[PDB]
């Protein structure tokens, strides 16, 4: 039944707060942690978020009458109070699938997080989780390969993968870069990588790096008889440059490239993932800049959403944090999003920050990568947290070894294999971890040297993202 | 509800939605030019050359983006560099409109630091123009 | 023996805190607002930020000796206390120009904001400002056209430009979209625009929209005799799809396209800016997602940095906020970054949040766009804040007019022209603004109807980003 | 021929004065895209020298102001305007913006006057790829003519551009920027006549020839010599004009000489006498320096040219009666009178280096 | 009334000789060795060079007033007499970075050396040096590899590289060219080279040369165990 157009401002809650709405299995659902300004009811705040992320604006428009608002509007359908907080709420918003461009993470973010975070009427807003329905998941190419296919292509099974970021971050020549890579890879690491900020610079141009690294990969592979790789950074200033870099990797026959998906962007990332699918390149994803967005409890976007977004846009690996290293990441929260990254079906579990049941409808899993301030003594904890389907990366923890890269790599490889064997034999790494490492130390001189240098090194601070 | 007429309702950029400028209002705009140290200039065009058009695009490949004919009008004399006298500008308006009584005439001003036209408005339209409405007939 | 390799962990401050460093005129400088964890000295925290955004990692690496750390290291060179805060500091970091890829905003962000925000040793970090030196500025293509060239191409001078976002945000068919556009443009608006989240969707596919919008632009232009445009959204899931949309706009001969630079990403934005330069399209930039990053005082990246980044990556217009509208933006802070967007040389001015003198070395200025919850009563304040070199956009403030789009557009155009005339005549819009609008209301029935509807509507809340 | 020998320790100085390019080698070159006859035919311009004008100031004008200056020059009676040699793409004015505004100006002036108009749009660029992008844009705008600095861009780029111009029907104006670095001194370098032959082979429809009477050096006899080498099919040895070898061009099209640099209305009779009709005469300062602006400046130059042309046709000797011709035209044309007054005493008379 | 348009010729030095100018770190600077004609002051000659390589022409133009000449003009800011010379001077000229196309050596030369060498008012002119500021340097791609990368790619360190131009300059067939290349490279040279004037000619077409030379390079490399090139 049509009604007349009435010009003027009315409360958002009149149209956009629908507490009796039963969500459809095709709806995209969002959980927002909302902090309203004084004097703004939670229902009005939730309705404002729903409205301004979907169909509505600040005053009534006549053009609504030409379409069906009921069909297209976002709907705030539930509001939960936050225990321990006086002015924080979880507002649940449902968005019809028709609102979104098929296959475009860019479009999804533009609606859900485009403008609402800047509304005067709220003091803070955090997007905690999103329920991506199967009907929308299926519109995405997704990861070029995924965990199973990657393992099959590399011929690597039965343990976590081991990698290493070349250091210093910047300042090494292409030739010295390749030299460091060869020495790391020959000692037992599966991968090495460009630092996230190694693109093409006066001290080292990208194509020179790519060629020398190719030499290093092939040398280490011939020497060890194991498949080796180095994540060559395709991150660039323009899509055209990014693609030139990906093409060079293809022409050198090397297994893997990397991209900084947040600083490069979703549009570029999705293009690169599609290129990688069509040309058989593995794609490692670095999450540079995520903590700008995901660190604080009261405002931003939780990493679990950034991780889901990446799984849809496409990546074979994604950095997951370590929990125990130099960068923040709480254990329970991490286990939650690691499941969201790897698994086909993840049930709602508020104790791990999973607000919605997530069905991935056979979209391939993404390999979590634990990196940042980790060393041999962390190995048991890492194997216990992640299991075999992870990559563990030791930059400082390899190139900081007193005997150099190859012994550093060997130490990390021995530690990993020792922990893996111990777990398989029925030992509890959570309790016996220290003993496993100490036994391996007495056996391996390379490992003994690493253990001595970093014995007292821990990173224990108060967690912000609780 | 009033309806904005689409028929013979052509506009002329800045100030065309206000009542026609009185001689006093024009003088005030000229004072503003002088106060800011901008360079006054007059430009004029015959009726057929007054509004943006597309005719040259017949000669183009796919390059018409932001190309329009009739953006350039014809300069009256030269821009009045060094002019600090509003009466001189007003006298040039009289001279230009006298020499071209059937032309559209606009007063513009230039800023040589930004190097861009910084003001502009119409000061004459031909008496034969019938493609515009009086303010009170713009809506029906 | 001289200085050799010593394995193990040492304080970052030993290498990366250099309080006596004299900055070079080619250095990129960053001002971070830093909140250390308890027991972490500000000098060590600043040094850590400098180290991990440049060359360093958590433990000593032997490879440092193959290069010159002095030449490449980021340097924390000054720490300022923050008045009113017990545990906040401004850390100043200088980065050698050699660290950066020429022409790549992506690379700049990856270094400066890549990993440091996630460090356990800090509780919060905010990037307040960046000094981009002329030697780095010159490596960028920058805006396709800029303010002067845009005015010249459009043949529009002597007033702010007027625009309008079509509403409802989503749900209108291509034909109805064009119908709304025609009615808005014919009433006196210079531009209309796709909402940021209007890309290509089941309810309206992009090519259908582009064609109907083309018809509307050309109809309105012929009717009014003024140049008209509509920012057609090129934002897409992939670079290939984005380019297809840009090409269609070119082939239709229309003046202007738009891109969501943060949700699409810098890599895609820079590519599009280059395409626009080479094909003569104006490029409007929407800042969707910026408030996720820039809202909170303690953590993130201030918009002024995101605005500098855009000016470098390339855009002809950028949304700047309104101060008075539905979305947050403090007046003094806004005046500061508007100068950073438009001017060639901006002197340090801490009262407007400008931490560094910025020299743009003739890179074109970007037109600020004020949008969001504004209406005719805001006109005097808007003209007073921005002056003529701005676009003022009225979505709800046009399509919410009781008589429809054309009268809505006419009201806004009358208000703008009345305020502009009044300013030119020497009237003070800050004090006489209400009188100017009231006089125009008595004269214009279209304006009178708008004034009545929105007379009591204001957005006045406590400011978060102080 | 000039690769290494100029640096030999055993010589104190070396200058290449002339080259005899045999027909068998001439025939291997594409040569000028169009040449004098075809250019006149395409432009529909006959019976007088062509008139042009370089926009000034050299650098610093915006694209819009550039187009504004171009329109006002062309509408007053000039056939062409041009980008200054150093106007490529710069912060103050990017090339594509200039090309579009100039296109608007050309078409406006053409519609207003009913005569074909052009503006030499500069394709000179840092890379062959950029140069070609600029040439393509000119093609897509349907404009008649582009320009290239053949010595600073280089022969490889010039020859490519000439081939593109032939295949797409664009006229190609050649600026000789940097030639005097090479060709000024009597004892060392390469004489311009060789650089001119090289350009005719590489390809250009116009080439700057000097003025003799303007601000830049060029002796009359030497200039008459290489102008023949540029325009004619067969040029006999003539040492009194610096022609060391008989040159047979075997039907390779001739190149239009362009006289430019410090010339004004009083020079017109001398210029018409030196060059005849098959030349372009360019007045930069001599147009944009007119007290009444570009259109009156252009009109003054056009009246001067047509008056001299008519006088010559009627049997008057421009070498003797030139002053009288201009004075009579001054009394008749107010635009011309204003120009004559401003530049009456302005001459450039110095000792010639390249004797 | 302020400064306005006055048609006519005035001395270049009134606008373009600025002896009190403090050069900017972004300015391109040029040192010209200048020999003026008799009766032309050095200041006027230096001003002329600055003017006609930047913004100016021989007579005053009205269009100057639409822009900012101060912002864009080349400036002769210093004149040094040359010791041992009676009529030679070093004129120093500063050019705003705005005058130049980014990444284009062609443009830089076109401005600085385009027309000024042919001015009647000077007897001779020589460009001695240019100061290319970092802000302009950074706009160029520059060398594809450079010294360090080249040594690294070739795996050659600790001595000068040794090369050899094939002779006679012209006249050898492709096969004989390759034969000469092989014999040179195998004896201990790192590189051989085409003579500057060897391009593609009736006696030896380029592609024939390239292939035979490729065979020679790979033969010499296999024989010596050292990286070789031509
Ligand atoms: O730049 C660095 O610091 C690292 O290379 C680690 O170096 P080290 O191995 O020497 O510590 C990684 O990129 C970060 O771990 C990224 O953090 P995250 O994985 O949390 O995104
Ligand atoms: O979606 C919207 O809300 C708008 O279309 C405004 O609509 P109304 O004109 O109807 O308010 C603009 O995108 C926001 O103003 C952007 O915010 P900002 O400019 O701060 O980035
Ligand atoms: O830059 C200049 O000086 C000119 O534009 C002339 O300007 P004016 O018309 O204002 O003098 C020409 O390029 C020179 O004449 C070239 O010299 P030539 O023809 O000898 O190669
Ligand atoms: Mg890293
Ligand atoms: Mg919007
Ligand atoms: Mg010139
Ligand atoms: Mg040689």
């Amino acid at each position: 039944a049509g009604a007349g157009f009435k010009a003027g401002v009315k409360d958002y809650r009149l149209t956009y707060y629908t507490p009796d709405y039963v969500v459809r299995d095709t709806d995209i659902l969002a959980a927002f942690r909302m902090t309203p300004q004084p004097g703004v009811p939670p229902e009005e705040c939730g309705a404002a978020v729903a409205a301004e992320s979907s169909t509505g604006t600040w005053t009534t428009v006549w053009t609504d009458g030409l379409t069906s608002l009921d069909r297209y509007k976002g709907r705030c359908y539930d509001i939960e109070p936050v225990p321990g907080e006086d002015n924080q709420y979880i507002a649940y918003v449902a968005y019809p699938i028709d609102l979104f461009e098929e296959g475009s993470v860019t479009n999804m973010f533009t609606s859900i997080v485009g403008n609402v975070f800047g509304f005067k009427a709220l003091r803070a807003l955090r997007l905690e989780d999103l329920r991506i329905p199967p009907a929308y998941v299926k519109t995405f190419v997704g990861p070029p390969h995924g965990i199973q296919v990657e393992r099959d292509k590399l011929n690597k099974y039965g343990r976590g993968l081991l990698g290493c970021t070349i250091k210093p971050k910047l300042g090494l020549s292409a030739k010295n870069y390749g030299r460091a890579v060869y020495e790391c890879l020959r000692g037992g690491l599966d991968f090495t990588k460009d630092d996230e900020n190694v693109n093409s610079q006066p001290f080292m141009r990208w194509r020179d790096r790519f060629l020398f690294v190719a030499e290093a990969i092939y040398k280490a592979q011939a020497e060890t008889g194991e498949v080796k790789g180095h994540y060559l950074n395709a991150t660039a200033g323009t899509c055209e440059e990014m693609m030139k870099r990906a093409v060079c990797a293809k022409e050198l026959g090397v297994p893997i490239i990397m991209h900084d998906y947040l600083t490069g962007g979703f549009t570029a990332n999705t293009s690169l993932a599609i290129y990688c699918r069509d040309n058989g390149l593995l794609l490692h994803i670095h999450r540079a800049m995520h903590a700008v967005i995901d660190r604080q409890r009261n405002h931003g976007i939780h990493f679990r959403v950034l991780a889901k977004a990446l799984r849809m846009s496409g990546g074979d690996h994604l950095h997951s944090g370590t929990a125990v290293g130099k960068l923040e990441g709480e254990r329970e929260v991490t286990l939650g999003f690691v499941d969201l990254m790897r698994d086909d079906y993840v049930e709602k579990d508020r104790s791990r920050g999973i607000y919605f049941t997530q069905d991935w409808c056979s979209m391939p899993g993404v390999m979590p990568v634990a990196s940042g301030g980790i060393h041999v003594w962390h190995m048991p904890a890492l194997v216990e947290i992640f299991g075999d389907d992870a990559c563990l990366q030791f930059g400082g923890g390899t190139l900081g070894h007193p005997w150099g890269n190859a012994p550093g790599a060997a130490a990390n490889r021995v530690a990993l294999e020792a922990c893996t064997q111990a777990r398989n034999e029925g030992r509890d790494l959570a309790r016996e971890g220290g003993d496993v490492i100490r036994s391996a130390c007495k056996w391996s001189p390379e490992l003994a040297a690493a253990c001595e240098v970093w014995k007292e090194i821990k990173f224990e601070f108060d967690t912000i993202d609780k | 509800m009033m309806v904005w007429t689409p028929v013979n309702n052509k506009m002329f950029e800045t100030f065309s939605y206000l009542p026609p400028l009185t001689d006093e209002q024009i003088a005030a705009q000229v004072d503003y030019i002088v106060a800011n140290g901008w360079i006054p200039c007059l430009e004029f065009a015959e009726a057929d050359k007054a509004y943006v058009s597309n005719e040259s695009a017949i000669r183009f490949g796919s390059v018409s983006c932001l190309y329009y004919d009739n953006r350039y009008w014809t300069m009256w004399k030269l821009p009045m560099f060094g002019c600090r006298d509003p009466m001189q500008v007003l006298r040039e308006i009289v001279a230009c409109t006298k020499a071209f009584p059937d032309a559209y005439v606009r007063l513009v001003a230039f800023d040589n630091q930004k190097q861009v036209q910084i003001m502009g408005f119409l000061v004459q339209r031909p008496k034969t123009a019938r493609d515009f409405q009086p303010a009170n007939k713009r809506s029906v």
